């Protein structure tokens, strides 16, 4: 079963940017979904991105324009690169492994990560 | 055949638009109504002030406490309703990402084509029979 | 084999869209919600929209006063004005009516869709197969007695 | 064999398939139907809110004239052009969306109803299919005893 760790994180000045990393154990080149999550204290976790195994990509309507997730699959890696952020895009950030059941995996893959705190201030 | 008679899809991915849209267009209304509140507000302060003005030029002649109440009252009431729908806005879109889940290319869609493969196998063996 | 052999036609007369809808189902719950907070914010809205022409109203009678107390030591520019504002409140007065109506009528389907999908679940399916397995096997016996009926006549 | 049993016992739950996806194309007509009746609503209130800032400038006027004759505000007028700049462009993207929505409402339900009828015309062709085969299984059974 993968295993995912975030790096990357900071604090960072309003309007700067920063690449967030998702590091899997595993190949994530079958895994089905990569998603980038948020979790601010005392607020709900915020799906903010989401790239699937075939590169489908989107964003939250907050952070579209100025959040881009991207995969190397070489690398097993899943790459969030923040611009432009302001004070409400700090978080705890997390990254998860999903997978639907298919024809060669047996139980559905639920992943997550211990994430990256990202300070905006 | 069934491998292109899976465009059904296309029909499927509209629904898929055609929510975002009606999403999108719900977001659109809640900003009109709030800048339609900012708008009322702006009216509120003209009337007080004309009032306040009115006041000065009567009591230039000489030498309320519930209009005011459902002002506030209906004003804190759009207020708590506009954060309300803000909150169930962020919901909305948030659940809409949640759903864009799974599909629109090379996953749903060879399940599709393959489930009409097997339905037109079991036609064949039904006229054939 | 045989599951996949039933679900075949299953899911080609049900395809994904049926998956798609019992996802959004929330999706839709939300939507139907965020009409309604939007509906009551607008009714709000209105009401400080009566109370701001009322107040208008006011401030014009008062001015009206005071300067008829003034010249005893623009006309024509108000009952339009009156007549419009009259006008465009029994127009929205109709508006949220109507959608006070049409939103009852979207929870309703709403709680119908629920109202299916808790139709089937995963065993009034197999009552029901079986209360077709019963048809079928009923009108296949009386169809095959009357061919046996033909080939008899023919054999007369 | 009971392969087409089962084949047609799937191709019957059609009518749980159309039930559920019929009711749903329902919901989100009454869904734009509704976002159609709050933005015409926004309009009117629109329309109301621009007859109460005629009004208001009408009392500044009178108001003025009155203190003329005994004897920040453009800032206010500033602020009201602006908003009324924004809910004009707010109402003419929400038009926009809303025939959008109403086009692709409507092009969606004529292909499913199309897609509908050829899922329907398919179901009854196997059924007649099915059950002639079953009928002359049960006819050649008599025939034989």
């Amino acid at each position: 079963e993968v295993q995912l760790v975030e790096s990357g994180g900071g604090l960072v000045q309003p309007g700067g940017s920063l690449r967030l990393s998702c590091a899997a154990s595993g190949s994530i080149s079958s895994v089905d979904v990569m998603s980038w999550y948020r979790q601010a204290p005392g607020k709900q976790r915020e799906l903010v991105a989401f790239i699937t195994d075939r590169g489908r990509t989107n964003y939250k309507v907050s952070v579209k324009g100025r959040f881009t997730i991207s995969r190397d699959n070489s690398k097993n890696m899943v790459y969030l690169q923040m611009n432009s952020l302001k004070p409400e895009d700090t978080a705890d950030y997390l990254c998860r492994a999903e997978s639907r059941t298919s024809w060669s995996s047996p139980s559905p893959l639920d992943v997550w990560g211990r994430g990256t705190q990202v300070t905006v201030s | 055949g069934s491998t292109m008679g899976a465009a059904s899809m296309t029909l499927t991915v509209q629904a898929r638009q055609l929510l975002s849209g009606i999403v999108q267009q719900q977001n659109n209304l809640l900003r009109a109504i709030e800048a339609q509140q900012h708008l009322l507000q702006l009216t509120v302060w003209g009337i007080k002030q004309l009032q306040a003005r009115i006041l000065a030029v009567e009591r230039y002649l000489k030498d309320k406490m519930e209009w005011d109440r459902e002002i506030n009252n209906y004003t804190s009431l759009i207020h708590s309703l506009i954060e309300e729908s803000q909150n169930q806005q962020e919901k909305n879109e948030q659940e809409l990402l949640e759903l864009d889940k799974w599909a629109s290319l090379w996953n749903w869609f060879n399940i599709t084509n393959w489930l009409w493969y097997i339905k037109l196998f079991i036609m064949i063996v039904g006229g054939l029979v």
